[PDB]
C-alpha cells in the first residue's frame, strides 16, 4: 500500500525501489546510442540493479527519455507511460528532451515535463554515459527521500504521484 | 493478421511503426509507418549562419555523421571555391572511415542482439569506446563532434592522436578477423541469411536500395570510385561486392569494408606530412586567434563572422558521399545571405526503406526484424 | 555517355541548360513535356532516381517564374549492365494555385515515399500517386511546412528573471532580402566567391 | 532623361543624380563614408571612387562618384581589378587608426566601417600563401575617450575617421554650429566651446557616425544593436 | 632589446607622477585606454607590469588638458609621446640607460613634468 | 558448418577468462582527454581582472541560443574586466547548451571556455540555468555537488581525471596525471 | 473566431465560456493553453485559444493561479473541456510581449501561429 506508514518499512521499501531501478527502454534520438554506451564493456549501467531490461512498460519503472521528442511521439509515449505500474519513476534525458534543444520549431515538444511528469533532468549533447549514472543516482537518492533542491525542499519519492492524471 | 509493430515495441530500434500484413507465420506484406521522429533539420537550417549549420549537420545520421560534415562542407566549399589544406582533407577521410568503422560495429551489435543471442553486441560495441576515446581526443566530443569546417578544419591534432590510433590499428584487424571467423562459417546464421531477402538488383535500383546491400546483389555502384572526392582516387582501394542479395552477403561485405577501411586508414595516416589546416581567405575562414591584439582588421573580421558569418555567391550546389547507408548528399541554394535559403538532404536511408515491404514479403515474422537491421536504418537519417 | 545524347536530344528541342562552373547540369522542362520526355529518359536508360527535392521560391530576392520548383534526379549506375555514371537533374516548376504534376510511379517506384514528402512540406498534389498520405508531420497537422510563410514555430530560450530572448527578433546573421543593420549590404555581403 | 552605364546595365535617369546614386540605383555598391542622405556631399573619404569613361576614353584619374556629376552616356566601372584595389586601399588607410574596441563598442554589428571592410577588404592579391592583414606595424593614434559631451550624448575621440558628417549637418540641418574640430593633420580631433549642446537636434547624430565616438549615453552598455528587439512605430509626444 | 621592460617601468613612474598632480591640485585623473594585448590575450602570456597604456589629465569639464601614450608591446618603433590638447604641442620621449628619460637629449624630470602641468591647468582648462 | 558453435563457445570462454575490461564509475575516475567540451567556466587574468569583457559574441554566435549578457561599465576604482565593459549577468542554460564550442572560438578575451565537468544533472528546471558565481573559475564542482557538500558535511570529490588541462584553462583546477 | 471574456477576469470569462460553450462536440476539436515561463507553473497565467475545425474561440490570458482563483476556474475548465470529449490539449509558449498583441492579430495569423508552435501538454498538470 504505498510503500508507507512506518518509519522503517517506508526507508526499507525506499531502498528497494533506488537500487532496484528497472529501466523501461524508450530511445528516441542520438541520445540513444550514449544511453547503451552506458551499458556497453567500458561503463555498464548493470551493476546498479539495472543489469536486465524489460522493454515491456509493465514490468520496469524508470523511463528514460533517450532522445528528442517528436510530437508525433508524445501521445503514444503517453499510454506508454500510463502503461507502467504506478510506483514509476521518469527520467528525462538529454537536452532535446529536457529542453528543446537546439531544436526550436514547430515539430518537437520543448519540455518533455509537458506530457509525462519529470523526475529528473539530464543536460548534455549527448549527455556522456557517467552523467546518466549520475543522473539515476540523483533519481536514487531522490526516491530514497534523500534530495533536495537549490531553495531547500525536499523532494517526493516518486514523481508523478502528484497529477490529476484522469 | 493486420498485426501492429508499433512505434519502439517492441524494441524496434530506430523508432517505427509496421502494420504486418500478415495471415500465421509468414510474411504477406508489411505497411511502414515512419514520420515519428521528424524535427524539421532541413527547415531549421534555414536560419542559422553557414558555420553554425556544422552544429546541425552531425546530428541527423547520428552514426556515421562525418559523411553528413564533409558532404555539407563540400558543397559550400564548391559555392564558394575555398581550398582544403592535404593534411586537412587526409584528416577528413582518417575522420571518415573511422566513424565508418564505429558505425557498422554499432549496426551489426544491434542486428546479432535484434534476433538471437546477446553476448557480441559488447566486444564489437567495445571498439567503439576505443575509437570515441580517439575521437575524444581530437575533438573532446563522443559523437556530435563539432570539428570540420568551410575551409578546412577547427584545430590540429595533438601529438597524443597518432599513437592511440596505431593502437587501435593494430588491435583491429585481429578483432574483425576474429568476428569474421565466428560469423562465416555460420551454423544457424547459415540458415537464417543466406536464403532470406530478396534482393533482385532491377529491384533495389528501381527503389534506389543504395545502403551496401545493392552490392550485395552484385552491383558494384560506391560513389569512392564512381565519384571521387576526397582523394579516393589515391588510395589502394577494394570495394567489396555480394552475388545474391540476402542478409548473409550483406554482412560479409561489411565485414571486408571495415578490414579495407582500416588499411585506408593506415594509407591515409602514413603519408601525413605537416602543413596548415584550413583555407586561410578571411571572409571564408576566422583569423588565427594570436593577432587578435595586433590589427583592428583582426577584430573586424572576427566579430564579423562570429556574429554574421560570411555570404556566398546566389546559386543552388550538390555534392554526393558514400555513407555506411548509401548515396548522401546536399541540395543548397543559397540567396547571397548570411544563412541558407534552402538545405535539403538526400537521406539515403529514407529512399532505401521503401524495400522493406518487398523485402519482407514472404519471409517470416521473425525474420522481418533481421530483414529490417540488414539494412541497417537510422530513423534519425528516415525522419529527419 | 547518355547524358552527351541528352544534350544533343534536349538543345534541338528547346530546352535551356543551366550550368554552373562546378560540374552540376540543370535541364528545365515544361508542364506538359516533362511526363513524355522522363518516360523516354527512363527509356533511354535512367534506372536510378536519387532526388526529389521541393524548392518554395518566394522569399528568393530574385523573381522566379513559379513558387514551388520541383526537381528530379537521374543517375545510370556505372556498375550495371551499360554503365555510364550520367547524373543530371531535371528542374520543373509548378504554380502557388495550382500545384500539379504527375507522378513517376509508373517509372519509379522510389517516388512512392518521395513525392509524398514534398506533399507534406509543400502544397503540391502528385496525380497518379498510389497514396498519398502524409509521412511526416503528424496526422492532425494543418499545412505544409517548408513554404516560407509556414512559422518555424520558435519558442523563447529561458532565464532566472524575467529575461528572455525571442530569436527571430534576436539573429543578427541576414538572409537575402534583409539589408542589415547599416543602410544596405554591398560587396562581398551582396555575394561573394573567390577565383581560384 | 539621361543615359547612364554601370558596368553591365543602362539607367535612365534624371540630370543632377549623383554617379554614386546612380550607381546604387542600377543595383551596384560602393562604399561611403563622406556623403549621406540629404547631407552636402564632399569628396573627403575618398572611397566612392569609380571609373569613367567619356566619349570609350576612360578618365585619366578615378573621379569621385560621390561628388562627379553625371553626363548623358557615361560608363561606370566599379568592377574593375584596379578599382577593388584602390577601395580596399582607402579602406587601410581609414582602418588605420581605429582603437581595437568592436567587443566593447556599443555600436557593435551597426558600423558601417565593419560592412564596408568586410565587403571590399582584402583584395585577393596574385596558391595558399599566408595572408597578412595589416602591414602597418607602428604606434597608432590615442586621444581622450569616453568623453560625454552631454548628459545625453558620449565622444570616443579615437574612433572618429574625420569624416564631416557631425559638423556638416550641426551647420546645415539645426543652424546651430556647436561642434566643430581642433587641431589638424592627423592630430585633428572634435571639440566645443558650446558644451552643453544647445541645439534641440542635437541627437541624430549620433545616429549617423558611422563608427562608435558618438553614442546615445542613455543606452550606453545595455545590448548590442543585433541583440536589441526592433519595433517600429510613431512617437506620440507632439503632433508631428 | 629588452630596455622596453624598463621604458614600461618608468612608464608607471610617469602615470605615478600624473596621479601625483591630480591629487594635489584636486584635478581628476582618469584611466582612458588599457593594453589590448592585454585585454584579448586568452591563453597567452602577458609579461608587462601594467594593463594601462593612455591616459590624462581632465579639468571639471572633462575636457583634458594633458595627454600621455605609450607604445605597444608589439609595436615597432617603441616610445612614448605627450601632447597638450588645442594647443598643438607634442612630445618625443625616450628613455636612454643610465642617463635616464629623455626629451631627445634633454634628460625628462618630475619637476619639469610639473611644470608643464601646472601651465596647462593655469592655461588651457576651461574650469 | 558445425565446427561454428563450438568455436562460438570457445571464444566466449576465452573472453570469459578475460576479466578486466570496463571501470567501475564513480569508484573510478573516467579518464577524459583534455580536448573535452565541458561546463563553461570564466577565466580572470593573472592582475586578478575577470576576462569577460561583455561582447555578447558568445551569445550571438550561440547556435542554440543560451546565452545572455548583460552588460556594464568597469569602475575603474575597483575594475572587475580588463577593459571599459564587464558581464554584470553571464547566465547558461545547460539544458539548452548544445555544447558546440563556438562560445570559446569566438571570445576573444578566452573568458568563457568549455570546462570538464558532466555530473550536472539536478532535479528542477529553473535550477539548471547556471550562473555566473556557479562557473566561474574560483568555483570546485557543479550545483548539486556543491548542494550536496553543503547538505552533507562531506567536501567536493570530482568524478574524473584527465591527463592535464589545457592552458586556455589556465587556473582550472583538476587533478592533473597523479602529482598530487 | 469570437473573442469572449476579458484579461485578469477568471470568473468572468469562465461563466461566459460556459455559456457561449454549451453542447459543442470536441472529439475533433484542439485546445491551445497559450503561457508565457514554461517552468514556473506556480505563478502562471493562461490564455485559451479553442479551434472547433468549424469556428474558433478566444479567451485571453485570465486563467493561471497568477490571478486570485484563477486556478479553480482552470481546474473547472479543463474538467469541462476534458467532459465534453477533448483528447488533444497543447501549449503553447509565447513571449509576454507576445500575448498581448496576439490577441489583436487577425485570426489567420494568431490560430496558424499557434497551431505551428504548440507543445502537446499532459492536462493533469493544470488540474
Ligand atoms: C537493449 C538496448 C539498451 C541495447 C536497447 C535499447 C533501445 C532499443 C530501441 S531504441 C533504438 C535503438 N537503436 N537505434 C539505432 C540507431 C541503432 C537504429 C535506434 O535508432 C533506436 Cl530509436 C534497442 C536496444
Ligand atoms: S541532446 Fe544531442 S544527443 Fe541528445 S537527442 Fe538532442 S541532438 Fe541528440
Ligand atoms: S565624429 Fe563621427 S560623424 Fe563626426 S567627423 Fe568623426 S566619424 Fe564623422
Ligand atoms: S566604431 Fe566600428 S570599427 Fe570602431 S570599435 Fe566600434 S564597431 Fe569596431
Ligand atoms: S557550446 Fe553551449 S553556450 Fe556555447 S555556443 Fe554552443 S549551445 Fe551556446
Ligand atoms: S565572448 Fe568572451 S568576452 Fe565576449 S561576452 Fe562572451 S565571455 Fe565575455
Ligand atoms: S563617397 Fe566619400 S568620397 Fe565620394
Amino acid at each position: 500500500r504505498e510503500g508507507i506508514l512506518f518509519t522503517t518499512l517506508e526507508k526499507l521499501v525506499a531502498w528497494g525501489r533506488s537500487n532496484s531501478l528497472w529501466p523501461a527502454t524508450f530511445g528516441l534520438a542520438c541520445c540513444a546510442i550514449e544511453m547503451m554506451a552506458s551499458t556497453d564493456a567500458r561503463n555498464d549501467l548493470a551493476r546498479f540493479g539495472s543489469e536486465v531490461f524489460r522493454a515491456s512498460p509493465r514490468q520496469a519503472d524508470v523511463m528514460i527519455v533517450a532522445g528528442r521528442l517528436s510530437k508525433k511521439m508524445a501521445p503514444v509515449m503517453r499510454r506508454v507511460w500510463e502503461q507502467m505500474p504506478d510506483p514509476k519513476w521518469v527520467i528525462s534525458m538529454g537536452a532535446c528532451a529536457s529542453s528543446g534543444g537546439m531544436f526550436n520549431n514547430y515539430a518537437i515538444v520543448q519540455n518533455v515535463d509537458s506530457v509525462v511528469p519529470v523526475d529528473v533532468y539530464v543536460p548534455g549533447c549527448p549527455p556522456r554515459p557517467e552523467a546518466l549514472i549520475y543522473a539515476v543516482m540523483q533519481l536514487q537518492k531522490k526516491v530514497r527521500g534523500q534530495a533536495y533542491n537549490e531553495r531547500g525542499e525536499r523532494l517526493p519519492p516518486v514523481a508523478a504521484w502528484k497529477r490529476t492524471r484522469g | 493478421m493486420t498485426l501492429n509493430v508499433g512505434p519502439q515495441h517492441p524494441s524496434t530500434h530506430g523508432v517505427l511503426r509496421l502494420m504486418v500484413t500478415l495471415s500465421g507465420e509468414e510474411v504477406l506484406e508489411v505497411v511502414p509507418h515512419i514520420g515519428y521522429l521528424h524535427t524539421g533539420f532541413e527547415k531549421t537550417m534555414e536560419h542559422r549562419t553557414y558555420l553554425q549549420n556544422i552544429t546541425y549537420t552531425p546530428r541527423m545520421d547520428y552514426l556515421h555523421s562525418f559523411a553528413h560534415d564533409l558532404a555539407y562542407a563540400l558543397a559550400v566549399e564548391k559555392l564558394l571555391g575555398a581550398v582544403v589544406p592535404p593534411r586537412a582533407e587526409t584528416i577528413r577521410v582518417i575522420l571518415n572511415e573511422l566513424s565508418r568503422l564505429a558505425s557498422h560495429l554499432v549496426f551489426l551489435g544491434t542486428g546479432l542482439l535484434d534476433l538471437g543471442a546477446l553476448t557480441p553486441f559488447f566486444y564489437a560495441f567495445r571498439e567503439r569506446e576505443t575509437i570515441l576515446d580517439l575521437f575524444e581526443w581530437v575533438t573532446g566530443q563522443r559523437f556530435h563532434h563539432n570539428y570540420i569546417r568551410i575551409g578546412g578544419v577547427k584545430e590540429d591534432l595533438p601529438e597524443e592522436f597518432v599513437p592511440e590510433l596505431k593502437k587501435l590499428l593494430e588491435v583491429l584487424p585481429h578483432r574483425i578477423d576474429e568476428y569474421e571467423a565466428l560469423f562465416a562459417e555460420s551454423p544457424i546464421f547459415y540458415e537464417r541469411a543466406r536464403g532470406v531477402g530478396v534482393i533482385p538488383p532491377e529491384v533495389a535500383i528501381d527503389l534506389g536500395l543504395t545502403g551496401g546491400s545493392l552490392r550485395a546483389s552484385g552491383v558494384n555502384y560506391d560513389v569512392r570510385k564512381a565519384y571521387p572526392y576526397s582523394g579516393y582516387e589515391t588510395y589502394t582501394f577494394d570495394v567489396p561486392l555480394g552475388e545474391r542479395g540476402d542478409v548473409f552477403d550483406r554482412m560479409l561485405v561489411r565485414i571486408r569494408e571495415m578490414r579495407e577501411s582500416v588499411k585506408i586508414i593506415k594509407q591515409a595516416l602514413e603519408r601525413l606530412e605537416p602543413g596548415p589546416v584550413r583555407d586561410p581567405n578571411p571572409q571564408i575562414t576566422p583569423p588565427p586567434r594570436h593577432l587578435l591584439e595586433t590589427s583592428m582588421e583582426a577584430v573586424i573580421y572576427h566579430f564579423k563572422h562570429y556574429t554574421e558569418g560570411f555570404h556566398p555567391p546566389k546559386g543552388e550546389v550538390y555534392v554526393p558521399t558514400e555513407s555506411a547507408r548509401g548515396e548522401l548528399g546536399y541540395y543548397i541554394v543559397s540567396d547571397g545571405g548570411s544563412m541558407p535559403y534552402r538545405v535539403k538532404v538526400r537521406a539515403p536511408s529514407f529512399v532505401n526503406l521503401q524495400s522493406l515491404p518487398y523485402a519482407c514479403k514472404g519471409e517470416q515474422v521473425p525474420d522481418m526484424v533481421a530483414i529490417i537491421a540488414s539494412l541497417d536504418p537510422v530513423m534519425g537519417d528516415v525522419d529527419r | 555517355m547518355r547524358l552527351e545524347r541528352v544534350l544533343e536530344e534536349a538543345r534541338a528541342k528547346g530546352y535551356p541548360i543551366e550550368d554552373n562552373g562546378l560540374g552540376n547540369l540543370w535541364v528545365v522542362l515544361p508542364r506538359e513535356r516533362f511526363k513524355e520526355e522522363m518516360a523516354h529518359y527512363k527509356a533511354m536508360g535512367f534506372n536510378f532516381l536519387a532526388d526529389i527535392v521541393g524548392l518554395d521560391y518566394l522569399t528568393y530576392p530574385d523573381p522566379r517564374p513559379e513558387r514551388f520548383a520541383v526537381v528530379y534526379e537521374l543517375v545510370s549506375l556505372p556498375g550495371w549492365k551499360d554503365g555510364d555514371g550520367s547524373r543530371f537533374f531535371v528542374r520543373v516548376y509548378v504554380p502557388e494555385e495550382d500545384p500539379r504534376l504527375p507522378t513517376v510511379t509508373d517509372l519509379w517506384g522510389s517516388a512512392n515515399f518521395l513525392e509524398r514528402e514534398v506533399y507534406d512540406l509543400f502544397g503540391i498534389v502528385f496525380e497518379g500517386h498510389p497514396d498519398l498520405r502524409k509521412i511526416l508531420t503528424p496526422e492532425d497537422l494543418e499545412g505544409h511546412p517548408l513554404r516560407k510563410d509556414y512559422p518555424l514555430g520558435e519558442t523563447p530560450t529561458l532565464f532566472r528573471e524575467g529575461r528572455y530572448i525571442i530569436p527571430a527578433e534576436f539573429r543578427a546573421a541576414l538572409t537575402g532580402k534583409d539589408p542589415g543593420l547599416t543602410f544596405y549590404k554591398g560587396g562581398s555581403r551582396k555575394g561573394y566567391r573567390s577565383l581560384w | 532623361m539621361v543615359r547612364v552605364k554601370v558596368n553591365d546595365r543602362i539607367v535612365e535617369v534624371p540630370p543632377g543624380t549623383s554617379v554614386m546614386d546612380a550607381v546604387f540605383h542600377a543595383g551596384y555598391d560602393v562604399p561611403l563614408f563622406c556623403s549621406e542622405k540629404h547631407l552636402s556631399p564632399i569628396g573627403a573619404c575618398r572611397m566612392c571612387l569609380v571609373r569613367i569613361g567619356l566619349p570609350i576614353q576612360w578618365q585619366p584619374k578615378l573621379a569621385a562618384s560621390c561628388v562627379t556629376a553625371v553626363a548623358d552616356g557615361m560608363v561606370v566601372d566599379t568592377l574593375s581589378d584596379v578599382v577593388r584595389e584602390a577601395q580596399a586601399g582607402m579602406v587601410e588607410f581609414t582602418l588605420l587608426n581605429h582603437p581595437l574596441d568592436c567587443p566593447t563598442c556599443d555600436k557593435g554589428g551597426a558600423c558601417e566601417l565593419q560592412d564596408r571592410t568586410v565587403e571590399y577588404g582584402l583584395y585577393e592579391k596574385y596558391p595558399l600563401e599566408l595572408p597578412v592583414y595589416t602591414r602597418f606595424e607602428f604606434t597608432r593614434r590615442h586621444v581622450d575617450k569616453h568623453h560625454p559631451l552631454s548628459p545625453f550624448v558620449i565622444l570616443d575621440r579615437e574612433r572618429c575617421i574625420h569624416c564631416k558628417r557631425c559638423v556638416r549637418y550641426f551647420e546645415e540641418v539645426p543652424g546651430d554650429e556647436v561642434l566643430d574640430f581642433i587641431e589638424r593633420g592627423v592630430h585633428t580631433f572634435i571639440g566645443t566651446m558650446d558644451f552643453g549642446l544647445p541645439s534641440g537636434f542635437s541627437g541624430n547624430i549620433t545616429d549617423i557616425c558611422p563608427v562608435g565616438a558618438l553614442l546615445d549615453l542613455t543606452a550606453r552598455f545595455r545590448a548590442r544593436n543585433w541583440e536589441m528587439e526592433e519595433t517600429p512605430t510613431t512617437c506620440a509626444l507632439c503632433p508631428v | 632589446a629588452s630596455s622596453e621592460r624598463e621604458l614600461y617601468e618608468a612608464w608607471v613612474e610617469l602615470l605615478s607622477w600624473m596621479r601625483e598632480y591630480a591629487q594635489a591640485k584636486g584635478v581628476r585623473f582618469e584611466k582612458e585606454a588599457d593594453f589590448p594585448d592585454f585585454i584579448y590575450r586568452m591563453e597567452r602570456p602577458y609579461d608587462l607590469p601594467t594593463t594601462i597604456m593612455t591616459a590624462s589629465l581632465s579639468d571639471g569639464l572633462g575636457e583634458p588638458f594633458l595627454l600621455a601614450d605609450v607604445s605597444p608591446r608589439h609595436a615597432k618603433l617603441k616610445r612614448i609621446g605627450l601632447r597638450l590638447p588645442r594647443a598643438h604641442i607634442h612630445l618625443h620621449a625616450h628613455y636612454e640607460p643610465g642617463k635616464g628619460l629623455v626629451t631627445g637629449k634633454i634628460p625628462l624630470t618630475k619637476e619639469r613634468f610639473f611644470a608643464l602641468a601646472d601651465r596647462a591647468r593655469e592655461a588651457l582648462a576651461f574650469a | 558448418t558445425l565446427k561454428a558453435l563450438a568455436q562460438s563457445l570457445g571464444i566466449t570462454l576465452k573472453y570469459l577468462f578475460s576479466k578486466p575490461v570496463t571501470v567501475p564509475y564513480p569508484d573510478a575516475p573516467v579518464a577524459l582527454k583534455p580536448r573535452f567540451h565541458g561546463r563553461h567556466v570564466l577565466t580572470r587574468h593573472p592582475n586578478g581582472l575577470e576576462k569577460c569583457i561583455g561582447c555578447s559574441l558568445c551569445a550571438a554566435a550561440c547556435p542554440a541560443y543560451a546565452i545572455y549578457v548583460e552588460p556594464a561599465e568597469n569602475d575603474p576604482e575597483n575594475p572587475v574586466s580588463a577593459g571599459e565593459r564587464y558581464a554584470k549577468v553571464y547566465e547558461i542554460n545547460m539544458l539548452r547548451c548544445i555544447f558546440c564550442g563556438l562560445c570559446e572560438e569566438a571570445c576573444p578575451t578566452g573568458a568563457i571556455v568549455l570546462g570538464y565537468d558532466f555530473e550536472m544533472a539536478d532535479y528542477e528546471y529553473s535550477d539548471l540555468v547556471y550562473g555566473k558565481e556557479d562557473m566561474l573559475v574560483d568555483v570546485v564542482g557543479t550545483k548539486p555537488q556543491r548542494r550536496e557538500a553543503k547538505r552533507t558535511g562531506k567536501p567536493v570529490k570530482v568524478g574524473y581525471v584527465v591527463p592535464y588541462v589545457r592552458p586556455e584553462l589556465e587556473g582550472f583546477k583538476a587533478p592533473t596525471e597523479g602529482g598530487k | 473566431m469570437v473573442r469572449v471574456g476579458m484579461r485578469a477576469a477568471p470568473r468572468v470569462s469562465l461563466e461566459a465560456l460556459k455559456a457561449a460553450l454549451g453542447g459543442l462536440k470536441l472529439s475533433e476539436a484542439k485546445v491551445y493553453l497559450i503561457t508565457d515561463w514554461q517552468d514556473k507553473r506556480d505563478q502562471a497565467r493562461y490564455a485559451l485559444l479553442l479551434h472547433t475545425g468549424k469556428k474558433d474561440l478566444l479567451v485571453p490570458d485570465a486563467f493561471g493561479p497568477a490571478f486570485p482563483g484563477g486556478e479553480e476556474a482552470l481546474s473547472e475548465l479543463v474538467g469541462l473541456l476534458l467532459a465534453q470529449g477533448a483528447r488533444r490539449f497543447y501549449e503553447a509558449v509565447v513571449s509576454p510581449g507576445e500575448m498581448t498583441a496576439l490577441l489583436d492579430l487577425p485570426p489567420e495569423e494568431l490560430l496558424k501561429r499557434v497551431m505551428a508552435i504548440a507543445n502537446p501538454t499532459d492536462p493533469g498538470i493544470y488540474l
